[PDB]
RNA sequence: ACCCGAAAGAUGGUGAACUAUGCCUGAGUAGAAUGAAGUCAGGGCCUGAUGGAGGUUCGUAGCGAUACUGACGUGCAAAUCGUUCGUCAAACUUGGGUAUAGGGGCGAAAGACUAAUCGAACCAUCUAGUAGCUGGUUUCUUCCGAAGUUUCUCUCA
RNA sequence: GUAAGCAGAACUGGCGAUGAGGGAUGCUCCUAACGCUUGGUUAAGGUGCCAAAAUGCUCGCUCAUCAGAUACCAUAAAAGGUGUUGGUUCAUAU
RNA sequence: GUGGUAGUAGCAAAUAUUCAAAUGAGAACUUUGAAGACUGAAGUGGAGAAGGGUUCCAUGUGAACAGCAAUUGGACAUGGG
RNA sequence: AUAACCGCAUCAGGUCUCCAAGGUUAGUAGCCUCUGGUCGAUAGAAUAAGGUAGAUAAGGGAAGUCGGCAAAAUAGAUCCG
RNA sequence: UGGAUUAACGAGAUUCCCACUGUCCCUAUCUACUAUCUAGCGAAACCACAGCCAAGGGAACGGGCUUGGCAGAAUCAGCGG
RNA sequence: AAAAGUUACCACAGGGAUAACUGGCUUGUGGCAGCCAAGCGUUCAUAGCGACGUUGCUUUUUGAUCCUUCGAUGUCGGCUCUUCCUAUCAUUGAGACGCAGAAGUCUCAAAGUGUCGGAUUGUUCACCCGCCAAUAGGGAACGUGAGCUGGGUUUAGACCGUCGUGAGACAGGUUAGUUUUACCCUACUGAUGACUUGAUACUGCGACAGUAAUCCAACUUAGUACGAGAGGAACAGUUGGGUCGGAUACUUGGUAAAUGCGGCUAGCUGAAAAGCUAGUGCCGCGACGCUACCAUCCGUUGGAUUAUGACUGAACGCCUCUAAGUCAGAAUCCAUGCUGGAUAUGCAGUGUUAUUCACCGCCUCCUUUGUUUCAUGCAAUGAUACAGGCCUCUGGCCUGCUUCU
């Protein structure tokens, strides 16, 4: 029940890898929740699951098609309080096909909108925002 | 052949032809019906548009945005009130409706009177001055026509742009109908109008969805790109702000739904804007209950393209505009609509920092003579 | 031989001012990089200078023309313009003089070039060449009025 | 030949060389073949209006939430219907 | 020989002209001044060859020519070299 | 020879030789200048779409495309490697 | 009619990676010359006759023929059925 | 006649008498839908199926043919853009089941809305990775080259393999190879504009044409209904998102030749100060404007019906949604709303109507001419019904404007 958000990766962006599974790199693949316009390329904002490779890591890790959701972004965006919010980096974490963080601590900050949705990535999260 | 990947439309077909309207105001079209039930009432407006600033106001919504503080883009209307004029009867024929007989005040205004020529400079001003002399001499004969046939009235109305700060004068000229019971009553309260100032108050009110009217702000002759919205041709021999086919062979013949070079804006055309805040121009407009600094909602520098001393009116075409406003054609409640609006702050600050001039004053200290 | 129409053949001449190649005699081509033999010193064949080789490299003028399949395409131009690009002391570029001519020349070979003409130049003649194949074929009325089938045919328009 | 506004024959008649009236419209179907014309009569085909002539007369059938409507001709079938109108033949009024 | 097309396509590379006065029937365009630019010594500079053949120089001018104009000219005419 | 040659023409093309200043720099590179030369190329007004050439773009970074085509990015010198 | 290799070299033919980008998501703004308007000048290809459609038949995809839809001077800028 | 090849280096005269594209006839082949009922379906031909047979439809496949075109209709595919069809993949409302729920399969009204991102191949097709409500099939000269592109095919250069004694050939592979013109008519998109019972000005009416919104998710409903258990709905309500459409620039972002302010390099003005040239000399910030799912806002409520389910009710003492009568009913249709209306050569109301010989109205009276698709009484005002009506109404009338003036 996300609210819009700026649409700061499309489908070939490369990102980092917050969490302890030994994933360095994240590339995007497809989001869920994508419909349909000819030509437009799938693109992720804050807080939302997607799909991904990792390039380099772990090699158990490597060409398969993971879940992850992303949490923080570089693209602004517009909080309705009136200001901009933006990230230093774009990064998220490896997740399982449920939904939940595999792996258990998560490095960087994260936005509100990852720890608004998620419960799990709110509460081993250093400090949101 | 079939398409090849089904896209839709670019481009609404509902709004044809795409050209420049005979109009400078909005022309209403569509008043809402009659109740034979509430007072009699005007069903519309006119005004200026100004400028636009932001506001904080408090939700009351469970979002989860619920008891939070929301910036939000609102527009400031000019509306000094419009003088009433004079009364429209109507016949209803099986035609259509027709107009019976108009009948006019005593003593118009040269603000007025300037609509009805095109050279004033010239001109030795006559217009309304054998009908003065009628008049001293009024119109019972011609009300109790409207009174006996006559389904539909109207109030004739008109502006007062000599207290706006558009360079004007000419003032327009703007039929409005009247809503309620009894068409003897709705004749006595547009009667007991004739030289009277209505205000702004008297029409609308703080949380209220209005329909608004206008002409959309001219861009002249626009290509298919920036006019219809279409996709970028990759980067092709003779060029690529265009479309590539027009058409298919047969039928032998361009179709109108194919999109084509031409005009853009200037265009008449929203509906359920809700209405924020009803003002004074009679200090502490901007002011509210959270801030308690003393304001006028004019904006330091002026609102660019400037004052506003008049009446106005807040709510969720180009500056300058005659835009009409008009009563809502049911009145609907959808949690949306029928909202608590509470404004905490007012923005009056290129790019403002102070809110007032005397709060500039005090940061910069005494400055160089 | 009703009028106009070939692709071609032959006879006799004119061209190397463009281009192809040889000869004779003249002229031309910044500034950097790399550092071959030879030589001199010091150490027990190494180390440091010196030196200035190459159909060597970067890159001006000059010669050339890869890409944009850019501009232009009733053009400035019957091949031009823009940015990009190849080579640049050589199997290099180039003026003048001179040699080679049409089933002949010349060819680091594409049937290329031989005066915007080339899988055989150009000019004149034989020549109004030939055509079962196209296209045309000029006044009026009056009277009669067809055939697309037989046989033979290097005959099947 | 699956068939073709396909290919190849036999008899006669046309079109080609040929208009006129009809088939809305059509080189080949129908009537009928032509000198310039005045009057009369028909052919094929038609008579609510476009359109010259019947909203003529007389007796049946049909109701279509895709009726039907004129040879060549511009497509329709197997199989169904307690929709309706008649017929044929058995069995106790159906 | 003459139309429609049509007073239409078009006259847009090489950075650029401006102000005054004189001349003249007439000046965005000739000359003189004052400003402002460009070429930028493998120059749009100063000299030869091939090729051209009087284009050189002066005075004069009604056309036409110099794709607008023209009092200007490699144009036209009469002299000279 | 961007008007005396050849390209049908006062044609953005072609056509052998010589002399060759200052500053910046390795430099006859590019950029600006002095001597010498020139302002010859129809003008004025508006600043639509569409073109021609030239710039710049948040986040992503070839997902575009037959194909990284076009454009970006790299670039000199010194020291290390 | 050479078979198998191969350092250096290539405006040669392919594939992948890093860097870099308006190629792309997804388009937007800015500059000059144009287009546009005026003064002067001023062509050419093309042209049976002409120029709105639906169906019908027809040499089997009509601007003209039949049956319908219809049909109101004169003009400018664009566009490519 | 006395007689071998080759030409992709090619040439000429011709040919739609004759091939390679579209179109046309045909529909074997391809594709789609029916009829019969042997069996399958624990039992039971027909919920869903359907052999052996048999009847059609289609022109989205491929043949067959040679009517049109050889003094040229520019031969694949992609990109772009529009519209149409339904033989419906999804969405709406139903019906059937071997339908408990969930999930489905079958069928009817349905074309209103939607049908995507990528890897390999020139591909059309195909095959994968993923998303999604769903990733249905087609037509429009196998839509679309004075729209592009030129990867493929199909000139000239060259390579390999097979064939040929050779020149050369290949529905064998391989690389390099020019895509011309609109200024004409119409069409389409925008712009002015003459004239009509006067001029000129303002407010209007709205015939007709075009139309716009549409899908998904979460929270509660609810771990409820249903079920032996696993599993597991829906309506009303609340909150968001996608796609599409129409506006706008407060803020955030983009743009810079306001050459706005500052900084730096080279040259030049005797220096300083001021600048100027490098066609925008560069770098940072840069108002106004324009602008972006890269920003913000907004996207109506009525009627008539389809499928279908019912009411009352005969024909047929009963039954029956149908025969006569009604009712409910959809993402449908028509309005409403929205855009235009020089889309009706449409129509209404209201203002002012020429400095005083100078024209200009309106209403009578009477004369000059010239228009009419049409002068000779070119005539006549209840409102209905038709298995009933009308009244001058205890009576009378209808059976024609064939009458009555």
């Amino acid at each position: 029940s996300k609210m819009r958000v700026t649409l700061g990766l499309p489908v070939g962006a490369l990102i980092n890898c917050c969490d302890n599974s030994g994933a360095k790199n994240l590339y995007i693949i497809a989001v869920k929740g994508w419909g349909s316009c000819l030509n437009r390329l799938p693109a992720c904002s804050l807080g939302d699951l997607v799909l991904a490779t990792v390039k380099k890591g772990k090699p158990d890790l490597r060409k398969k098609v993971h879940m992850a959701i992303i949490v923080r972004q570089r693209r602004a965006w517009r909080r309705a309080e009136g200001y901009f919010i933006y990230f230093e980096d774009n990064a998220g974490v490896v997740a399982n096909n449920k939904g939940e963080m595999k792996g258990s601590a998560v490095t960087g900050p994260v936005g509100k909108e990852c720890a608004e949705l998620w419960p799990k990535i709110s509460a081993a999260a250093t400090a949101i925002c | 052949s079939h398409r090849k990947f089904e896209r839709p439309r670019h481009g609404s077909l509902g709004f044809l032809p795409r050209k420049r309207c005979k109009r400078h105001r909005g022309k209403v079209k569509a008043f809402p019906k009659d109740d034979p039930s509430k007072p009699p009432h005007l069903t519309a407006f006119m005004g200026y548009k100004a400028g636009m600033t932001h506001v904080v106001r408090e939700l009351d919504k469970g979002s989860k945005l619920h008891k939070k503080e929301i910036v939000e883009a609102v527009t400031v209307v000019d509306t000094p009130p419009m003088v009433c004029v004079g009364v429209v009867g109507y016949i209803e024929t099986p035609r259509g409706l027709r107009a019976l007989v108009t009948v006019w005040a005593g003593h118009l205004s040269d603000e007025c009177k300037r609509r009805f020529y095109k050279n004033w400079y010239k001109s030795k001003r006559k217009a309304f001055t054998k009908y003065a002399k009628r008049y001293g001499d009024k119109m019972e004969a011609e009300l109790t026509r409207m009174k006996n046939y006559c389904s539909v009235i109207r109030a004739i109305c008109h502006t007062q742009p000599s207290k706006t700060p558009i360079g004007s004068k000419k003032a327009h000229v703007m039929e409005i109908q009247v809503n309620g019971g009894s068409i003897a009553e709705k004749v006595d309260f547009c009667t007991k109008m004739f030289e009277t100032a209505v205000p702004v108050k008297a029409v609308f009110t703080e949380g209220e969805m209005i329909d608004v009217i206008g002409v959309t702000k001219g861009h002249g002759v626009k290509g298919v790109v920036s006019r219809w919205g279409v996709t970028r041709l990759p980067r092709t021999h003779r060029g690529l702000r265009k479309i590539a086919c027009i058409g298919a062979w047969h039928p032998a013949r361009v179709q109108f739904q194919v999109p084509r070079h031409g005009q853009k804006g200037y265009f008449h055309r929203e509906m359920n804007k809700k209405v924020y805040r009803v003002g004074n121009g009679a200090p502490r407009n901007a002011t509210t209950e959270s801030d308690l600094t003393e304001k006028r909602i004019t904006p330091m520098g002026g609102f660019p393209h400037g004052t506003v001393n008049n009446d106005f009116l807040l709510l969720k075409g180009c500056k300058k505009r005659p835009i009409t406003f008009r009563k809502t054609l049911v009145p609907r409640t959808t949690r949306r609509a029928l909202e608590p609006v509470n404004l905490k702050f007012i923005d009056t600050s290129g790019h403002g920092r102070f809110q007032t001039s005397e709060e500039k004053a005090k940061f910069y200290g005494p400055l160089k003579s």
